[PDB]
């Protein structure tokens, strides 16, 4: 009783940090896999999705 | 009759009407601009003239 919102997430326990995935933002986010060239720093982040 | 131009004749003339600015042209507010770069070099459109 008193749960505000119940969401369906990807399972952090399966998709572990060992997978290089980061599920804290609500989406998988793998750093430095695909990444655009020729863009200003911090423009890479959407690719992390 | 209209007056003969001073350059047209050979006489020297020591009083003349010179146009002049009332004060210095170089006020010191030199123009400056906000250059902003292309976001991604790959996306730039070299084409079309």
């Amino acid at each position: 009783y008193g749960a505000a919102v119940v969401n369906i997430d990807l399972n952090r326990d399966f998709f572990d940090t060992a997978t290089g995935i980061d599920l804290t933002k609500g989406i998988p986010l793998v750093q430095d896999l695909l990444v655009p060239i020729g863009v200003t720093a911090g423009a890479e982040q959407s690719a992390e999705y | 009759q209209v007056g003969i131009p001073k350059l047209e004749v050979d006489h020297i003339s020591f009083s003349n009407v010179v146009s002049m600015m009332t004060a210095n042209i170089r006020t010191g507010d030199d123009m400056a601009v906000e250059r902003v770069n292309p976001d991604d070099v790959r996306a730039i459109n070299i084409r079309n003239a």
